[PDB]
RNA sequence: CCAUCUAUAAUUUUGAAUAAAAAUUUUGCCGUUGCUAUGGC
């Protein structure tokens, strides 16, 4: 039998500046 | 200007929540405190600051981050 | 036979210029015909180069005869356009000289290339 | 001082016209007219 | 009348218009946001017409134009309202261009029958020069050292110069007035290349201290330093992801930088004259790696002092295609010029044959966002238009204009009609010297001037 | 910076007409070549 296919990262970076 | 960057993030069902590692750079500044980024890390997620945990900060040596 | 000779093939040129630019940044070379000459008279030059497209090629073939006198690799690079490139002065350059000196950063570099003068020669 | 400065740019072509004519087995006038 | 619901009023008279243009309107919505998905969408390079190209030179006041930046106003998906700067600007095209003479000028290239046209300017002079001699007081309105680089903001705002007197001034586009001055702060800091993000107010500059700086324009602050190249930072080029690439000249080496991620991806070109004439069985090694463009958020090409134009994949540290020797050969030097012996063969002999002969070097080197066609430039007289395959693993060449004649600092490509059919507009910055410096011997012919030529577009 | 208000420019009424007037909306310098294009510094 064949392993689970891999998933993607549901989550990736996010980025902000301020001041 | 101070930058806030989330990596490394995982998505936690189980607890129900997102763990991610924070990294900050701020030049020319001491550091950001846990508030602000609490403020700043709901505004990027779209959540209440009270649902935003922030902890385990360490300034590198030489500061900046 | 070529008044300007031996003239470095390609490989060889940029491994001659890669010194050259990473001796202008530590202060290690003197740009110019005039300031090779006085090199050579100091006894101060670890080796000369020099461009084969000079216009016209004469004006830089007394530095060979200074050059071989006290025992100085010397070498010609293709193009002079090249070779001000990278001495990172704004402008052609048809001559340049390594200074001498055993405590330099780049001492492994300037050997190495050295010995690769002395073989074409 | 600007009687100098011409002394002092004259020689500099003097150099290299001394030059064309040394390493040169037929030396020609075409560039020292024009330097 | 509530905002969600104007945008279905927009969203709708959006839709009424991709009716009346032309299926097509499934897959036209599907290339709205093909940009997002950083893949090639736009293949147009057959469909190019180079032969028929209406070319002109513009002549400029300016001495030795440095380089040309255009901004294009471009129809946001979201709010469905242009990038214009106000409703005076709308559907008006702007070209900026710099020169060492210390003066930024604006064009107008809206018409693409007419030439570029004159609106404002500003220039600088010894009147500049910061009297406290620290860098962090080089806040000076003005500039009093050559200017070598400018770029326009997406938005249509700003625009920004840099060069170098180490100084980062951005100016308001319609008065040309210095709003802001941002020093580098750094004795080496020379500003050598400058990228907007597409579609963003971010700004990554390329600086002689060996370093990448990132600014917030909207902000008008420094963000970040980038570390890692060994020598200068000649050129650097970003799309709408933050994925800005860069080359540094004498090392010899291509850098993609992942902002977010915080980490680096590092190309070398590693070609050897001496394996490829086995192969064979004139090849010039490469000594410097002086533009480069993504033509893809995968994908970019770089352009080398050796005249080698290299296409390149993220996948593969190594070059995935080479052009060499793409723009030809420098003339030979003048046998009457080599030498001052009187005998005609003794000249020729200091020539060594073809042994002196050097290539023509890479100036420019522009590729159309998403696109499977790019331009390159050099001081031949001749800008080459390339078309990459459509399996991304080369290129050839599709035509050439001769128009210009100098040195090609930049190029800038601008595109109007409908989505259907388009007219692309070459704008090339032309000058008789390289932007750097005075190396390079004065091309005959070449004059200082903004070098267009109008492309239509038929199959 | 944006809008607005002026300014400049264009069509129109009285008007031989000027005139007012409502109204509206390719170069820093030097040449050659056309009636536009490129040679030198």
């Amino acid at each position: 039998p064949r392993a689970a296919k891999k998933r993607r990262p549901a989550a990736k970076g996010k980025n902000l500046s301020f001041k | 200007a101070v930058t806030i960057r989330t990596r490394k993030v995982i998505s936690n069902p189980l607890l129900a929540r997102k763990q991610f590692v924070v990294d900050v750079l701020h030049p020319n500044r001491a550091n950001v405190s846990k508030d602000e980024l609490r403020e700043k890390l709901a505004e990027v997620y779209k959540a209440e600051k009270d649902a935003v945990s922030v902890f385990g900060f360490r300034t590198q040596f030489g500061g900046g981050k | 036979n070529p008044k300007a000779f031996p003239l470095a093939d390609a490989a060889l040129t940029q491994q001659i210029l890669d010194v050259v630019q990473q001796a202008a940044n530590l202060r290690q070379l003197k740009k110019g015909a005039n300031e090779a000459t006085k090199t050579l008279n100091r006894g101060i030059s670890e080796f000369i180069i020099m461009a084969a497209d000079c216009e016209p090629i004469e004006i830089l073939l007394h530095l060979p005869l200074l050059c071989e006198d006290k025992n100085v690799p010397y070498v010609f690079v293709p193009s002079r356009v090249a070779l001000g490139r990278a001495c990172g002065v704004s402008r052609p350059v048809i001559a340049a000289s390594i200074t001498t000196n055993d405590a330099s950063a780049i001492k492994t570099q300037i050997y190495a290339v050295k010995d690769k003068i002395e073989t074409l020669l | 001082k600007n009687k100098g400065r011409i002394s002092r740019y004259l020689a500099n072509k003097c150099s290299m016209a001394s030059r064309i004519d040394n390493y040169s087995e037929e030396p020609s006038n075409v560039f020292g007219s024009v330097l | 009348e509530n905002p969600a619901d104007k945008r279905r009023r927009l969203a709708k008279q959006y839709l009424e218009n991709l009716k009346s243009e032309a299926d097509i309107i499934a897959s036209r919505l599907k290339e709205d946001v093909a940009e997002q998905q950083g893949r090639v969408f736009r293949y147009f390079g057959d469909k190019l017409l180079i032969s028929e190209a209406k070319q002109s030179f513009t002549r400029v006041g300016e001495n030795n134009l440095t380089c040309i930046s255009c901004f294009q106003p471009v129809l946001n998906k979201y709010t469905f309202e242009e990038s214009s700067n106000g409703d005076k600007n709308k559907g008006r095209l702007f070209a900026y261009t710099v020169s060492k003479d210390l003066q930024l000028t604006k064009y107008d290239i809206t018409d693409f029958s007419k030439r570029p046209k004159k609106l404002k300017y500003a220039k600088g002079g010894a009147k500049y020069i910061p009297t406290s001699k620290h860098e962090y007081e080089n806040t000076t309105e003005g500039h009093y050292d050559e200017i070598l680089t400018v770029a326009a903001s997406p938005d249509g705002k700003y625009v920004v110069t840099g060069g170098r007197d180490r100084k980062l001034i951005v100016w308001s586009t319609e008065s040309l007035s210095p709003v802001k001055v941002i020093p580098t702060k750094d004795r080496r800091g020379e500003v050598l290349s400058l990228a907007f993000r597409k579609n963003s107010d971010q700004l990554y500059a390329s600086c002689a201290d060996f370093k990448i700086r990132t600014y917030s324009i909207n902000q008008f602050s420094q963000l970040e330093i980038l570390y890692g190249h060994h020598d200068i930072v000649e050129d650097i080029s970003a799309l709408a992801m933050e994925r800005c690439v860069t080359v540094g000249a004498r090392d010899r080496t291509a850098m993609l930088w992942k902002i977010p991620d915080e980490t680096r991806l590092t190309f070398r070109g590693g070609d050897e004259p001496q394996k490829l004439l086995r192969r064979w069985m004139l090849f010039f090694c490469e000594g410097s790696i002086d533009v480069v463009s993504m033509v893809d958020d995968f994908h970019f090409i770089t352009g080398s002092d050796n005249g080698n134009i290299c296409l390149w994949s993220l996948a593969k540290k190594k070059p995935i295609f080479t052009e060499r020797i793409a723009h030809g050969i420098l003339p030979e030097p003048s046998f009457n010029d080599i030498s001052g012996e009187t005998d005609e063969e003794l000249r020729k002999r200091q020539l060594q044959g073809k042994k002196l002969l050097q290539p023509f070097w890479i100036t420019s080197l522009y590729a159309i966002p998403y696109s499977n066609v790019f331009i390159s430039g050099s001081w031949s007289g001749s800008l080459k238009v390339w078309k990459i395959s459509d399996n991304l693993r080369s290129f050839e060449l599709l035509g050439e204009l001769s128009g210009a004649k100098g040195v090609v600092t930049k190029i800038q490509v601008v595109e109007s009609g409908k989505h259907g059919k388009e007219k692309f507009r070459i704008l090339a910055s032309i000058a008789k010297e390289h932007r750097l410096g005075r190396w390079i011997a004065n091309v005959s012919g070449a004059r200082n001037g903004i070098y267009s030529a109008v492309i239509d577009q038929t199959g």
